[PDB]
């Protein structure tokens, strides 16, 4: 589950 | 999983956070370094014991920012296994 926001942190950055 | 609900799920919990502090911008920077901290303390070949970390610790330092705001700290909880209750 973490992988999901931590990922997707970068996402949007 | 190319692009499953819960990626976007994800996205929509980071990007929130990011609009809600929008005058905060050092809040952003903790929260990431937070999972980001989870990691850290992971890698390092053999997970040699040394007080590691894990979601446990990434809960309290979240939390510990959210303080009060519960209000985003649900959506951070859903990914987290439930506790009692």
């Amino acid at each position: 589950n973490i992988q999901m926001l931590l990922e997707a942190a970068d996402y949007l950055e | 999983e190319s692009d499953s609900v819960e990626f976007n799920n994800a996205i929509s919990y980071v990007n929130k956070i990011k609009t809600r502090f929008l005058d905060h911008p050092e809040i952003y920077r903790s929260f990431l370094e937070i999972l980001h901290t989870y990691q850290k303390e992971q890698l390092h070949t053999k997970g040699r014991p040394f007080r590691g970390m894990s979601e446990e610790e990434v809960f309290t330092e979240v939390a510990n920012l959210f303080r009060g705001q519960e209000d985003l700290l649900s959506e951070f909880g859903q990914f987290l296994p439930e506790a009692k209750r």
